[PDB]
RNA sequence: UGAUGGAGGUAGAGCACUGUUUGGACUAGGGGCCCAUCUCGGGUUACCGAAUUCAGAUAAACUCCGAAUGCCAUUCAUUUA
RNA sequence: GCGGUCGCCUCCUAAAAGGUAACGGAGGCGCCCAAAGGUUCCCUCAGAAUGGUUGGAAAUCAUUCGAAGAGUGUAAAGGCAGAAGGGAGCUUGACUGCGAGACCUACAAGUCGAGCAGGGACGAAAGUCGGGCUUAGUGAUCCGGUGGUUCCGCAUGGAAGG
RNA sequence: GUGGUGGCGAUAGCGAGAAGGAUACACCUGUUCCCAUGCCGAACACAGAAGUUAAGCUUCUUAGCGCCGAUUGUAGUGAAGGGUUUCCCUUUGUGAGAGUAGGACGUCGCCACG
RNA sequence: GCGGGGUGGAGCAGUCAGGUAGCUCGUCGGGCUCAUAACCCGAAGGUCGUAGGUUCAAAUCCUGCCCCCGCAACCA
RNA sequence: UUCGGAUUGCAGGCUGCAACUCGCCUGCAUGAAGCCGGAAUCGCUAGUAAUCGCGGAUCAGCACGCCGCGGUGAAUACGUUC
């Protein structure tokens, strides 16, 4: 890689906030927070709310209710 | 309107195969390299093939479908 | 390095088993990743391409090569050599790192993300994903974008068949529909 | 606009060479390292 | 699916163009160089006769071995002195389509120092 | 019949000697009309012959026109002296050399075919003969 | 050309000469058209009309000799075209200056508790004499000078364009096109405006270091125009400009639909702009504009 | 005149390129008909049909080919001048 | 007579060397390039299919298929993919004095040229370079202008003028 | 047997299939080093030897394509003649293209390791 | 064959000499009027015949093509 | 825009046999044009204009209209040429 022409790159850890699952990868962005890491090495830490494990599709279960049908709505409203 | 034409350039071969020629004799006038310069033959600025040394002229085939001129001193 | 680790450990033996490879050399691998951002707006204003290039560099970690129109096209007001479109090539560690980031972070942040296409294959074992909008990558900062844009990521592998390609991408993690 | 021009040797003020240049493409006086026969060595020749 | 062209074939494509103006004669033989991942080979060839006058390589067992660069230097020294024994002084260096940068450069400089004229 | 395009507006008259290079055998039709002489044939003559043949056939069967009038011939108007360049292209012809199968017909009984070809031949300038597919 | 007399005499003599030259070219064109018209009449006549065909060729010879001695009218030098329009709209309070005091370190205070407020689409003249603080005040507004005391507030609706007095906004090393380069304008857009400022074709690749002060002033003005700001802080804009370009500048500013803070020692330019309020220095006096400007100058 | 060696693209022929061109197969595609129209998807004329393919022609300014002749030359041969 | 044409380049006519006419059939030239030249190194096209945000027949990207169906400043022919096409670095050989010998040719001209010397560019070296893939892009003499010059200088030294 | 390196018109090619790595050649491991990418150690460059014949490569099978191609006949044609002369015919010499019989999945050297 | 022209509905500019599509009448809507005309206020209407080149950029410059108009197309 | 409150979604309240065509009203959600208006044109001379509500007739329900009531409460009239 040519020198002084590429955006700064630094290794960084990632923790899924919702579940805590951890994965180490490089990125351009830097996080003031830093955490240790196996092999006894510290890296800036980027907390992410949603990851592959967190995302419902990967797990195989979906949170969404999928809404209600109008027949059922009518019965609920009118007690029928 | 037609009626124009340039002077003919008297191209073609100027020396026969098996003919003895002196150094620098023009062997073949051409546009582009219809024939290639072989041994002891140079190609001029405008594709003219000339003998670099004295000898006998020889036209051979350069491979499958290309020709070549060589000058062999005796 | 996580994705390379995952590949070599789990993915490689699993593909070997499924596809009955005589030697591990036959194992398909992600050969390279080419991220291409076609910017026709540069003709109207070159700074659109400039900012697009900057965003792409932030996303990729490598300065992009600014590809140029090989042919002048009056239809798009395009003159030959006009610097429209950029690309970046990632191999080895950078390739694996970017791919893992795409799987984990950039993909979820897509609006109403229903997964990735499962037919966008050339027919030779090489895939492409069309990202409609940026701001899904953490490095875009959701504000620096003056004009939102998209891109095309081309994953070129050593697989001969879309089937082996599909399994490999799934193993590395690909939200196929 | 392409025009004929003369390259004069700076060392001896000798107008050794004739050439031509496009004024628009080369507004400034052309300068070349050319052999000066009078001085028998390479010198800077500038258009005049 | 992606193909990686055979590096040797690409080398040969460049080597043909090199040979279009480099060729060997009895009194000015061609010094042909071949380079592999492991070893490097030098030959002195008379194309007119189509015979290799002298040869050296990292397999001669007269080369102690070492870093591939210095092995090339030893091959160059060995071929230069062998060519001198056969009375060859001037040669034309065929870089075999490689770049005159590294192992080949070391080998060529070794040949120059040990007495081949080129 | 007229070619859609021509590389050159004006063309040499040419010379017709010997047998036709190709097309001397019946290809598609059951019956064919073979030229026994060499002559120019105009698009008008081709068209007249074709119409006569088809009318007699009652739109029964198929008709192939083997020849096409590629060549163009020019002329000079009355009262114009020699010189001052070639004339403007006047018409289109097909140089037909003896042995060429000008027309073919199929899908019709033999006697109808022979009569149809006879009418077409009378329209054409060359002497002709009927040829059966082999 | 050298004339005897004054500027008006030169204009009178010059205007007459170009008038007399123009009439000469008109009559030479008429004679050429007359011959041309007859040549055409012969050209389209029947080939059987031998005499007319003969006369047509004879007149064709005269026509050729005329067309070869036909003086070319010199292309009249093109004048500048300015169309300054604001992108956004002015507010009732574009600029707020309140109790602003400033002094250059080591020198007397130029003004104390200076407080004024512009109204919007107003022609505001900063009057004064040489070395009184006029340019300092304008530098103060832009932010070049930080006020020693007080505050300067720009409404969020106010976009500002600055024309410095000494032409300090140009890179002498770069070219004309490079100087005017902006992120908001494409190349052909820049060229069209530079042509409106009399920079034609490869005249835009010239280094700014070789231009005259007047030509540089046009580049600075072009930068001001390309901003499309609604507030114009102009410090002696007509300086270095030829008299024709000055009137164009003043006339176009008069029609400008925005606020103008201007400094000018040229009486003609201020009249064209039609000043509304004048601020006298060093004695701070926000006043309605009038021929009373002369009274302040006298006093 | 013979023997030998050459340069060249004509006659002829050929379709390998470029034009011109016929019929068949298939068909992207285009045409109007109705359903559905948010004009969305059909299903249609043995509707018109590019490209491909099969078969068949054609050429001074086409050639995968290619003569007879003529031409250049040979320390050549015979005869001649 | 009217119209057309007048010099130069390319093709067909032209009859397989060369040459070969017509108010025969087609087109081009009166330049352009400071790189679009030299050299060292490096690269290979056009299209088609498949996939792919904006994006559409067709912008950029990827694989495969692809021998040239592309490109070669500019007409055509010849030639070029061992490049003459394309890219990069350095450069100015788009050199000075010539030039055995050839082609063309009524003359005047025109064309090609190894090689020798002077002094260089590139390259490690070999070696290439006296413009550009080749063939148009031009005009005799007289007369005059500019620059150089160890030439002459009407008794001599200058000058005037050659 | 393999690797370098050449000569000869592809009868040396292409396509398809099969076998091999002992050495050798390659893929192949890396980027600290010279050196590099109009981004990328992909390439070039360098360092190095964990694995694999998977590919390249080598050897072998195949006539599918491409290539070479006799004889016979014919077109044309030099020469000498004729006719009813835009053409056609005869004698003599020459003789294609096409279409085929067939040929052919190379051959001739040198070096180095076996 | 020689010329002249293709710019909003009509008549015209612009074009030479590249940067920004106008003038007169008309049309549409609304005013004024008892109503119409005139008059007043707003609005629409062309990417310049068309296809290609040149240029950073074309109504403008270059080439072709298609339309429309006048003329000519043969003389003792 | 904490202006503006159109349009729209959902959920309700009534009246009525029945509120889709086609009622009024409520809550939440949404948040339109609109930045004081060209030519022209209208009302008004004092408790008037302006502005603020309240009641009523019709009427199951339904008014920005109509009729009426009160609250606050101005500017200007030189003058009769048009
Ligand atoms: N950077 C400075 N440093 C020190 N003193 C300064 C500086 N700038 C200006 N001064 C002083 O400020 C005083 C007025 O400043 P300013 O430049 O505004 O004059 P002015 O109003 O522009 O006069 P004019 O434009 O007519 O010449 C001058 O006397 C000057 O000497
Ligand atoms: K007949
Ligand atoms: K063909
Ligand atoms: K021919
Ligand atoms: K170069
Ligand atoms: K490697
Ligand atoms: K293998
Ligand atoms: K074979
Ligand atoms: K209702
Ligand atoms: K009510
Ligand atoms: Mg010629
Ligand atoms: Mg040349
Ligand atoms: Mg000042
Ligand atoms: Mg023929
Ligand atoms: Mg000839
Ligand atoms: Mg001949
Ligand atoms: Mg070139
Ligand atoms: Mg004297
Ligand atoms: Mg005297
Ligand atoms: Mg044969
Ligand atoms: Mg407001
Ligand atoms: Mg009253
Ligand atoms: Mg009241
Ligand atoms: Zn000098």
């Amino acid at each position: 890689m040519k020198q002084d022409i590429h955006p700064n790159y630094q290794p960084v850890v990632f923790m899924d906030s919702t579940t805590g699952f951890k994965f180490l990868s490089g990125s351009t962005k830097g996080s003031s927070e830093t955490v240790e890491w196996e092999d006894g090495n510290t890296y800036p830490l980027l907390r992410v709310e949603v990851t592959s494990d967190s995302h419902p599709f990967y797990t195989g279960r979906q949170k969404f209710t999928q809404a209600d049908g109008r027949v059922d709505r009518f019965n609920k409203k009118y007690g029928l | 309107s037609n009626g124009r034409d340039s002077e003919s350039k008297r191209l073609g071969a100027k020396s026969a195969d098996g003919q003895t020629v002196t150094g620098g004799s023009i062997l073949y006038r051409q546009r582009g390299t219809k024939i290639y310069p072989g041994v002891n033959v140079g190609i001029g600025g405008d594709d003219t093939l000339f003998a670099k040394v004295d000898g006998v002229v020889r036209f051979e085939r350069k491979g499958r479908d290309k020709k070549q001129v060589s000058v062999y001193p005796v | 390095n996580r994705l390379k680790e995952k590949y070599i450990k789990e993915v490689t033996p699993s593909l070997v088993e499924k596809f009955n490879y005589s030697s591990v050399m036959q194992t398909p691998k992600v050969d390279k990743i080419v991220i291409n951002m076609g910017v026709g707006d540069a003709v109207s204003n070159a700074k659109n391409l400039d900012k697009a290039v900057e965003e792409l560099a932030l996303i990729t970690g490598q300065k992009p090569l600014i590809t140029k129109a090989k042919k002048s096209i009056a239809g798009f007001r395009l003159r030959e050599g006009m610097p429209i479109g950029a690309k970046v090539t990632l191999r080895g560690e950078r390739m694996y790192e970017f791919l893992d980031k795409l799987v984990t972070v950039s993909l979820p942040r897509v609006r109403d993300f229903h997964g990735v296409s499962k037919k966008a294959f050339d027919g030779r074992g090489n895939y492409t994903l069309g990202i409609k909008e940026q701001l899904i990558f953490p490095e875009v900062d959701y504000d620096l974008v003056d004009k939102v844009r998209g891109m095309d990521i081309v994953i070129v592998t050593t697989a001969n068949t879309d089937e082996e390609s599909r399994e490999l991408l799934a193993q590395l993690g690909m939200p196929f529909q | 606009m392409r025009v004929n021009i003369t390259l004069e040797c700076t060392s001896c003020k000798e107008r050794n060479y004739l050439t031509n240049k496009n004024k628009r493409n080369n507004p400034d006086r052309l300068e070349k390292q050319k052999y000066c026969p009078r001085e028998r060595k390479v010198t800077l020749h500038r258009e005049t | 699916m992606i193909t990686k062209p055979d590096k040797n074939k690409t080398r040969q494509k460049r080597h043909r163009r090199v040979r279009n103006k480099i060729s060997g004669t009895a009194e000015c033989p061609r010094l042909n160089i071949f380079r592999s991942n492991k070893n490097i080979y030098a030959q002195v060839i008379d194309d007119v006769a189509g015979v290799t006058l002298a040869s050296a390589s990292a397999l001669d067992k007269e080369i102690s071995g070492g870093t591939k660069t210095e092995t090339a230097a030893a091959v160059g020294k060995l071929v230069a002195e062998r060519a001198a024994e056969k009375g060859i002084k001037k040669v034309v260096f065929d870089r075999g389509g490689y770049l005159y940068h590294g192992r080949v450069q070391a080998l060529a400089e070794a040949a120059r120092e040990n007495g081949l004229e080129f | 019949l007229v070619p859609k395009r021509v590389k050159h507006r004006r063309e040499f008259r040419g010379k017709m000697r010997g047998e036709a290079k190709g097309g001397k055998e019946v290809a598609f039709g059951e019956w064919g009309l073979q030229a026994t002489e060499s002559h120019w044939i105009t698009n008008r003559q081709i068209e007249a012959a074709r119409i006569a043949m088809t009318r007699y056939m009652k739109r029964g069967g198929k008709v192939w026109i083997k020849i096409f009038p590629h060549k163009s011939y020019t002329s000079k108007a009355i009262g114009v002296r020699m010189g001052k360049g070639k004339g403007a292209p006047e018409g289109w012809v097909s140089p037909v050399k003896r042995g060429k199968i000008m027309f073919e017909i199929a899908g019709v009984p033999e006697e109808v075919a022979r009569e149809a070809l006879r009418l077409a031949s009378h329209k054409l300038p060359v002497k002709t003969k009927i040829v059966k597919r082999e | 050309s050298i004339y005897e007399g004054d500027y008006y005499t030169y204009k009178k003599k010059y205007s007459e000469n170009q008038l007399l030259r123009e009439k000469m070219i008109i009559q030479q064109e008429k004679e050429v058209k007359e011959l041309a018209t007859f040549v055409q009449k012969a050209k389209q006549a029947s080939q059987t009309n031998h005499a007319l065909k003969r006369m047509g060729l004879e007149r064709a010879i005269r026509l050729d000799k005329k067309k070869k001695n036909l003086t070319k009218r010199d292309k009249v030098y093109k004048r500048v075209k300015m169309d300054i329009k604001p992108n956004r709209e002015v507010a009732r309070t574009p600029l707020k200056v309140e109790n602003v005091t400033f002094h250059y370190p080591g020198h007397p205070i130029l003004y104390k508790d200076l407080s004024f407020q512009i109204s919007g689409k107003e022609r505001f003249l900063v009057v004064g004499e040489n070395g009184v603080g006029k340019s300092t005040l304008l530098k103060l507004l832009m932010g070049i000078n930080i006020p020693d005391k007080g505050k300067i507030i720009f409404n969020d609706k106010t976009d500002v364009a600055y024309y410095s007095q000494e032409l300090e906004q140009l890179d002498e090393e770069k070219t004309i096109l490079e100087n005017v380069k902006s992120d908001e304008y494409t190349d052909w857009k820049l060229r069209a405006t530079l042509s409106n400022f009399l920079f034609y074709d490869d005249d835009v690749n010239k280094k700014v270091n070789v231009l005259s002060p007047g030509e540089k002033a046009r580049i600075v003005l072009c930068k001001v125009l390309l901003q499309k700001a609604n507030l114009l802080i102009l410090d002696q804009p007509t300086n270095h400009l030829d008299p024709e370009t000055q009137s164009i500048i003043g006339a176009n500013f008069n029609l400008f639909e925005g606020t103008i803070i201007v400094v000018s020692h040229n009486p003609s330019f201020v009249e064209q702009i039609g000043i509304n309020r004048m601020l006298i220095l060093p004695s701070g006096n926000i006043d309605n504009y009038s021929p009373e400007l002369l009274e302040y100058y006298s006093n």
